């Protein structure tokens, strides 16, 4: 009863202590690496519907980061699953991540004020190393979009006149209110990864609308790209980072990404006449286009380590020369007559080769 | 004493004040019956119905009719219980409105009768029939594909032009005639001329002796057209109950049922559900739906007609009523336009009542042998307006099964001639088993038209 | 402070009457207006504030209450006190009344007529009450007094084979039900530290759903689909197949018909599974209330057996409806209703009541509960507002198409919960289902080489025909597996796709006369038998049979 | 062979229904024997009531006034 | 084998009909001899309940009051 004990509430860092300056993080994965590095310092959201795949990217993440940091983390799970909890402990248990990290958790089944207020208690745990120890602190959010359930449903009770779609009056001064507390002023930075949820799959809800602009890097899921197999199912042309400047990441690696997102643009174009008149009517770089566009979209999806339990495959690790590289090679016409199948699940190029050897061909 | 005044008139929504621990239950019948003191007043005969208890000794009730010549302080007489309609053979052949008054200038029922409330809680657990059983109407083409179950429910997607109270007349003689029954038909929302228009067709062709008749009109105010079909309802169930009949009850929209409900819910002051209905539009429904069933005494077995809204189907209302339903019957106007009667179609129509746990494994299997060649024979029709080796067998097995389907009824033989005739479930299966292993190969396709069991086309074809 | 008595009492005992209550309620005076009511003979019944002390005649009514040595000389009879209120509005189910001064949030109140109701809001001089029952018999004026006790329902083994509501009043008509406990509906669900991985199988009996989905003990799975996909046949057949296993079952239906429900418990009584089943009911006639606490009471009901160490299994036969009820109840209340007119709590309603489902830790017992939610789709849309909360909450999901649709059915749990000899062969066959639905979308019309047009084509036709199922006969898993290896392994390749049901019924004759080592290494083992005597025996099998 | 095994199936399924019925039937006969019996002492517990209460009405007050007074102070020294 | 199959399933029909009828017998008998038996304790426990409404009333408060209670009981019934 004698440690030292911090108030929940406080207010944000002023003008004249922030520190602005780009650097770029490193996980491990293609389609993130590519086309939205994560920054060392910011922001990254992960938007995604009902099962398609936000708690794996998490787990995953979790997983390659959590021990290259080699400073502190912290887990706030808000309104999720009691067993992933419990799955996550032991998992994390075992790795050996804890000794280095605090967990704080209200989930489903808790009562609205629970849930309302859980995210503050990791962010008040993450700013004490941060203002007082000059350290680099990790923080996941498990989902914050229940944040602001929780807010609408306490509202109503409240007695507050309803806004749009029934929410509280008060959902940007909520969430700005949490979401201006993470940042990285001049003693330590707070590098930060939350999960958002889309209700019934429509990215215009005034939550998830609210929401992106706060963010330095984003990723979204799409139900489609999951129903084909593909894994991850991240657009590649919703997903946005700050740090894809020609000075930041090289000019190699600017070009090649710009080329792949114009190809697949260029691809989306022209699934409606394909799909009434027939790839028949096509001219000859039209054809071109969607015979590199379906190899691109094949290889972009990934095997994952957490989910040797799925499949069975051990899972792949790509640093960022390798993905350019091979992605470099593709846009080239140099792998154009292996089989399209080849390039699904696999870590790099020389395992798509393997894997069309082993095909008969 | 046991007096209430009127308080406040909007439209059809009343307020009534009473005395203190003297309030009406919910939905008990009140009366105002005011005779003109002076010239500046009008005479008032008036049924009211309760519905909420708003405090400070006060009560709010809808209007059955219309309100104009209300004046604040009118006693009203709380009667003590709901609206309570006559029950009986003396129901027979007679047309009610929703408070139990003949409305066809035939005199009126003795004051002696025996009456029964329009609100009552459905049958109890215990009391309901353990087994499935089949209605067998003696139709054809209804009996086979598309099999009746006893206390279930029907939905009739017809339309005008397409031979529907004709297929109505037909139900109510069959089911009089061969096992003892009584029907009961309820018209809400119905247009006058149309109400006139059945009453006559009913008239001519006989059947009104074993029919009773309830109308709610397109011009009455909303309460009045919610609570007709109860009124049908408890007519019939006394004869489910007293006698231990199998009833019949006839529902001409269950669209305007709803409707009905939702401008109520709408007078009196309730937040609106998705798409703008009624907050309890299924309790409503169910509340409706959960007294026609199959008790250990007799059954009620209901047939009711059924509108889409914006040609969608999972648009509240439809996706509602369709969670009741047992079975489909659709009318389709080309089947009447080759001279097919009845014009069901045989592919549209659906049953979960076709199932070999419940109709045997013959009559199943020949069913489904059925439906198969007629879906061949209509995917052929493209190639044929000499094409393959089997097709043609097809062709010439599915032009016989198709007129086969059509049937002579009692009560078309007032314009044609024919005595018409009433086919039981194994013959009709059993001459269709006949006709798919080609028994009657070598008789010309003419003679499979409007004829009964198998040996009447036998017949026919004998003398043509 | 008015008094009832048979005779007007002396004014002297009046005043020593009041001085007593005055001094034991903490008034320093206090004054009584006598009545002159005739009807109490017996005594002097009391009532201040909101309290009433009872006098004697109700003790002979009380006689009845004691309907129950020859009741020990009629008992002994006892100055009965009790809280009341007065109702002030009634409609649409839902009350509001004076009085009620020390009740509690969530309590149990029971009107003058017989009926119950719940203390919902406690406001500064208002009680709002949500009543159980049919409304049509409260009027405003009435009388309404506590209970004292939390919302809670009778548990028991008394129960097993009965039919009730969700308060527990029996409705099959068989008599009272004796239990001796009870539980609250509204509890807390185990903690982060008390749970652990599920590792021990559920057999549904289904081989579709027991080689490509499966479900283990202490999971939660969904089952999604149009109406009429039949997914209460599933449920029917899960709950018949757990005739051997120790297992203790559930059966909750929201808003069916009555009639479907007798003949749905018609059809259990035949197979012998009244021996562990119970049964609620609440159907669509009944009132929102009733609709809405149904699943509460099913859960309140299985805890009781999973917090000694058994093993549980619950269905709610649609949550869909259980949404619809509370969305009614809550818009009659004025509550500003969100997306599709639900309210802003829609998904805390079904999370605090799916998270109640758990594989418990060996210092907590080791029991379970799994659940097997149903919702219903319009038009197959699976991204609607109902389905995406739920899929949210569950373990996976099984989508049954208007047959289940291998790309959107899912289990994560499952995998671990199966045996290794499923496990072994069940690979193989979801490759070959998946080669046949790709393979069948553009080979409709089209000329193939040898190998995608038998290796891809015959194979697939031949596992769907296998797949297929008849109604309540679920067959066990060592029959299943046995199968589902002759058919990976490569037999019936030769063997026309219209007999296969004949070979399946004629293999499984053949295995329970001759295959008596096999089924009986495969239950002790739970791993596949030798492989030469497996085969040994497909080629017996073969030789015998008679190819049509 | 197969064929009167599926029919010796067939009896023996046939034997557990009918032994089902039987037992369903004596239970039904127990529990109407037992609402017969519960119904003949709610009459008894009737007639007892009725009974009770004219007997105490032919009782004399004089001394139930000063019991009932007793009866009162005794409750409201418990409350 | 058709034909035993069905053979069986006639038999097995005719032994549940005959089970059932047995048991409808056997429910009749058991309903006249319940009815029989609450007649007569309806009789037998009815002077019981006289006598014991003369013991609880006297319980809540010898002879010639139970005689008259008897009497007063005998009144009400007629
Ligand atoms: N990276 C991945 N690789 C393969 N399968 C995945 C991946 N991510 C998700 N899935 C599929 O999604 C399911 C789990 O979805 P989940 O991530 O729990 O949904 P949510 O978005 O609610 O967290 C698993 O059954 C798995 O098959
Ligand atoms: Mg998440
Ligand atoms: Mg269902």
């Amino acid at each position: 009863a004698d440690a030292r004990r911090d108030p929940i509430h406080r207010p944000a860092p002023k003008f004249e202590e922030l520190a602005t300056e780009v650097e770029i993080l490193e996980t491990g994965i293609k389609v993130v690496d590519l086309l939205a590095p994560y920054i060392k310092g910011g922001k990254i959201g992960l938007f995604g519907g009902a099962g398609v795949g936000k708690t794996v990217l998490i787990q995953e993440l979790i997983h390659n980061i959590a021990q290259e940091h080699g400073g502190i983390s912290v887990f706030a799970g808000v309104g999720e699953r009691t067993r992933e909890g419990n799955d996550l402990y032991h998992e994390m248990k075992d790795s050996g991540v804890i000794s280095k990290t605090a967990m704080v958790f209200g989930q489903m089944n808790e009562p609205p004020g629970a849930r309302m207020r859980v995210a503050l208690t990791g962010l008040t745990m993450a700013e004490y190393f941060r203002d007082e120890q000059g350290q680099d602190v990790l923080l996941f959010i498990d989902n914050i979009f229940r944040f602001t359930q929780a807010g609408s449903e306490v509202s109503a009770l409240l007695g507050r006149m309803p806004s749009a779609v029934g929410y509280q009056p008060t959902l940007a001064t909520e969430m700005g209110q949490l979401q201006e507390r993470i940042t990285s002023t001049a003693k330590g930075s707070i590098t930060s990864i939350q999960a958002i949820y889309v209700p019934a799959d429509d990215y215009t809800d005034p939550a998830p609308a609210t929401t992106f602009s706060h963010l330095d890097a984003t990723t979204n899921l799409e139900r489609k790209l999951a129903e084909m197999g593909i894994y991850p199912a991240v657009d590649p042309l919703a997903s946005t980072s700050r740090a894809l400047a020609p000075e930041i990441v090289g000019e190699e690696h600017y070009q090649v990404a710009r080329k792949v997102q114009q190809t697949l643009q260029r691809y989306k174009e022209l699934q409606d006449i394909i799909a009434i008149l027939g790839m028949d009517e096509l001219s000859d770089e039209d054809k071109l286009v969607v015979h590199r566009a379906r190899r691109i979209q094949f290889f972009l999806s990934q095997n994952f380590h957490v989910a040797e339990q799925f499949t069975g495959q051990p899972g792949s690790y790509v640093p960022v020369k390798e993905t350019v590289r091979g992605f470099k090679e593709i846009l080239e016409g140099k792998y154009d007559h292996l089989p399209e199948d080849a390039f699904r699940l696999v870590g790099r190029i020389e395992e798509v080769v393997e894997k069309a050897k082993a095909m008969g061909v | 004493m046991t007096r209430g005044r009127v308080i406040q008139v909007m439209g059809p929504v009343v307020d009534v004040k009473f005395e203190n621990g003297h309030l009406p239950a919910i939905y008990n019948a009140l009366k105002i019956q005011h005779k003109a003191r002076n010239e500046n007043e009008v005479d008032i005969d008036l049924t009211l119905e309760v519905a909420l208890h708003l405090g400070d000794d006060t009560v709010r009730t809808i209007a059955m009719a219309s309100t104009d010549g209300l004046i604040r302080g009118m006693e009203v007489i709380d009667t003590g219980a709901p609206i309570s309609v006559p029950v009986g053979e003396v129901t027979l052949g007679r047309v009610f409105n929703v408070l139990g008054e003949p409305i066809d200038l035939e005199g009126d029922i003795p004051a002696d009768a025996r009456r029964d409330p329009i609100h009552r809680p459905a049958p109890k657990f215990e009391e309901l029939a353990t087994e499935v059983e089949i209605l067998e109407t003696g139709i054809k083409v209804v009996d086979l594909l598309a099999p009746y179950i006893k206390g279930g429910k029907i939905g009739l997607f017809g339309g005008a032009g397409v031979g529907k109270t004709v297929l109505i007349q037909e139900l109510i003689h069959n089911i009089a005639q061969e096992h003892g029954g009584i029907s009961v038909f309820a018209g809400v929302g119905e247009r006058t001329r149309e109400g006139n228009d059945l009453y006559h067709e009913m008239k001519d062709s006989g059947v009104i002796s074993k029919t009773a008749m309830v109308f709610g009109q397109m011009n009455e105010p909303p309460g009045a057209r919610m609570r007709v079909a109860l009124t049908g309802l408890t007519m019939a169930e006394y004869f489910r109950d007293e006698q231990g009949q199998d009833v019949l009850l006839f529902i001409d929209n269950i669209f305007r049922f709803t409707q009905a409900g939702s401008e109520v819910s709408a007078l009196l002051g309730r937040m609106p559900s998705a798409v703008g209905y009624q907050p309890t539009l299924a309790t409503e429904m169910g509340q409706l739906q959960e007294r026609i069933t199959s008790t250990a005494k007799g059954s009620i077995t209901s047939i009711q007609a059924i509108y889409v809204p914006a040609d969608d189907y999972t648009d509240p209302a439809p996706a509602t009523t369709f969670s009741h339903l047992d079975a489909t019957t659709n009318l389709e106007r080309k089947l009447a336009e080759m001279g097919i009667y009845p014009a069901v179609d045989p592919l549209a129509s659906t049953s979960r009542a076709l199932a070999p746990e419940i109709v045997g494994e013959e009559h199943y299997q020949v069913a489904r042998k059925v439906q198969q060649t007629l879906q061949r024979y209509k995917e052929l029709q493209d190639i044929i307006a000499e094409l393959s080796d089997e097709d043609k067998l097809v062709v010439h097995r599915a032009r016989r099964i198709q007129f086969f389907l059509s049937q002579n009824f009692h009560v078309a033989e007032q314009f044609t001639g024919q005595p018409g005739s009433y086919v039981p479930v194994k013959e009709t299966v059993r001459g269709f088993k006949e006709i798919l292993e080609g028994k009657y190969d070598h008789l010309p396709e003419d003679a499979f038209r409007l004829v009964g069991r198998i040996e009447e086309v036998v017949e026919k074809a004998k003398a043509m | 402070a008015v008094a009832y008595s048979a005779r007007p009492l002396t004014d002297e005992e009046l005043r020593a009457l009041s001085d007593v209550f005055a001094q034991k309620v903490g008034k320093q005076t206090l004054e009584i207006e006598n009545i002159i009511d005739p009807e109490l003979i017996g005594g002097v019944r009391l009532r201040i504030g909101n309290r009433i002390y009872d006098g004697s005649v109700s003790g002979q009514l009380e006689r009845i209450r004691r309907q129950l040595k020859q009741q020990i000389e009629n008992y002994e009879s006892q100055i009965q006190v009790s809280d009341v209120g007065t109702v002030i509005q009634v409609g649409d189910g839902i009350a509001r009344a004076h009085g009620l001064d020390n009740v509690m949030s969530g309590e149990l109140v029971e009107f003058a007529n017989g009926v119950m109701g719940m203390a919902l809001n406690l406001e500064e001089n208002n009680v709002g009450i949500v009543i159980l029952g049919p409304y049509t018999g409260i009027k405003e004026g009435d009388e309404v007094r506590r209970t004292g006790r939390i919302m809670e329902v009778p548990v028991g083994e008394a129960l097993i084979g009965r039919v009730v509501n969700p308060l527990g009043q029996p409705v099959d008509g068989l008599g009272p039900v004796e239990t001796t406990e009870t539980r609250p509906i509204e509890s807390p669900a185990p903690g982060v530290m008390d749970r652990r991985s599920v590792h021990e199988p559920l057999q549904t009996g289904i081989k579709a759903i027991d080689a490509l989905v499966p479900i283990g003990r202490g999971q939660r799975e969904l089952i999604i689909g149009d109406r009429q996909t039949g997914k209460t046949s599933v449920a029917i057949d899960t709950i018949i197949n757990q005739k051997d296993q120790n297992m203790i079952s559930i059966y909750v239906a929201i808003g069916q018909k009555e009639s479907t429900v007798r003949t749905v418990v018609e059809t259990l009584r035949k197979h012998g599974a009244l021996d562990y089943t119970i049964v609620v009911t609440a159907s669509a006639s009944q009132p929102a209330p009733l609709l809405f606490l149904a699943p509460y009471a099913g859960v309140a009901m299985g805890e009781y057996f999973m917090y000694k160490g058994k093993h549980v299994l619950v269905v709610y036969d649609d949550l869909s409806k259980q949404a619809a009820a509370y969305r009614e109840l809550s818009l009659l209340l004025r509550r500003p209703p969100g997306r599709e007119a639900y309210p802003g709590d829609i998904f805390y309603l079904h999370s605090r009541l799916l998270e109640r489902a758990a594989k418990l830790s060996d210092a907590k017992g080791g029991g379970s509960l799994t659940a097997l939610p149903f919702v219903e789709t319009q038009a197959g849309d699976i991204s609607a507002y109902i389905p995406t909360n739920v899929i949210s909450i569950t373990d996976g999901q099984i989508f049954l198409q208007s047959a289940i649709n291998a790309g959107l059915s899912v289990s994560r749990v499952g995998g671990a919960a199966q045996i290794k000899a499923m496990k072994k062969v069940a690979g193989t066959l979801r490759l070959d289902l998946a080669a046949y639905r790709e393979l069948e979308a553009f080979a409709q019309f089209g000329s193939d080489l040898d190998k995608a047009t038998q290796a891809k084509l015959a194979r697939g036709a031949r596992t769907v025909e296998v797949l297929k199922q008849d109604l309540h006969q679920p067959i066990p898993v060592e029959k299943q597996v046995l199968i589902i290896y002759a058919l990976t392994r490569g037999f019936l390749d030769d063997i026309p796709v219209e007999d296969v049901r004949r070979f399946e019924k004629e293999f499984y004759l053949f295995l329970d006369q001759n295959g008596q080592h096999l089924l009986e290494h495969i239950r002790t083992t739970k791993d596949l038998p030798n492989e030469d005597d497996l085969n040994k025996a497909i080629e017996a099998f073969k030789k015998t049979f008679v190819v049509s | 062979k197969l064929a009167e095994e599926q029919k010796e199936q067939i009896v023996a399924s046939a034997r557990a229904e009918a032994e089902r019925v039987k037992e369903t039937a004596k239970k039904e006969i127990e529990r109407e024997k037992e609402q017969a019996m519960a119904a003949l002492r709610e009459q008894v517990a009737s007639l007892s009531v009725l009974i009770a209460s004219k007997v105490i009405e032919k009782e004399l007050t004089e001394q139930d006034q000063r019991k009932l007074i007793e009866a009162y102070i005794k409750d409201v020294q418990e409350v």
